[PDB]
């Protein structure tokens, strides 16, 4: 159950920040060196990206690694609202730490990378990026349901192929 | 007779009559196969009790 966890994180971010963040949108792939010239950033906004999942404790759970890439504007080498972006980062860490989001539980902060190199400084964007790890379980085996009236029991004894056959066609629920 | 369904009796020395084994008439299931579940009168009496 991963898409449900992703939707829960997005809903939590929307509820916590509201109109402070211009938009929120799951981001395909991790942040590469081309995403800045490819995405509809519309800063300030945050993108939730699934960075895979490492082995969990059991064979039914994994340690999913998510990431929150925060975006803003740095016109003239000056962040658009430095208190605003710092508050956004801290509040996103606080509201998405420990608290469960759907099946995933135990959201633990792992790192907060600055992730602001030339490709993003020259494009007027800061990219403070949070990372998370969570104990998310795997879906259960799909159940089944069917009712057929038991009426026949065909049993065949496994003699050699050309040995004369031996079998019983019980045909239960027969009365006489 | 005990395998037919009819109970049998034993005559003791002196002429007294005794009960060999008193059984019901249950000898087959709903199918044609044999069934001992209700064979004994003791089974019926114990189930009723």
């Amino acid at each position: 159950m991963l898409e449900e966890t992703e939707a829960a994180l997005l809903a939590r971010v929307r509820e916590l920040f509201g109109a402070t963040l211009r938009q929120v949108e799951p981001l395909t792939g991790t942040w590469t060196n081309e995403d800045v010239h490819r995405l509809f950033l519309a800063p300030p906004s945050v993108f939730l990206a699934w960075m895979g999942c490492g082995e969990g404790r059991t064979r039914r759970e994994v340690e999913s690694r998510w990431a929150f890439f925060v975006v803003a504007e740095l016109l003239n080498g000056e962040p658009v609202n430095r208190p605003g972006i710092y508050q956004i980062v801290e509040r996103l860490i606080a509201g998405v730490n420990g608290q469960t989001f759907g099946p995933t539980t135990g959201m633990r902060l792992t790192q907060v990378r600055n992730l602001c190199d030339d490709n993003r400084i020259n494009a007027g964007v800061v990219l403070y990026g949070v990372l998370f790890s969570g104990t998310t379980p795997l879906p259960s085996v799909v159940d089944l349901d069917s009712l057929d009236d038991y009426e026949r029991h065909w049993q065949t004894w496994k003699f050699p192929d050309e040995t004369p056959e031996f079998a019983a066609h019980i045909n239960v629920n027969q009365e006489k | 007779l005990l395998f037919d369904g009819i109970s049998t009796f034993n005559v003791n020395d002196g002429g007294e009559m005794q009960i060999e084994r008193m059984i019901t008439m249950y000898r087959t299931n709903k199918y044609g196969d044999s069934d001992p579940s209700y064979l004994n009168v003791n089974t019926i009496a114990t189930l009723s009790y």
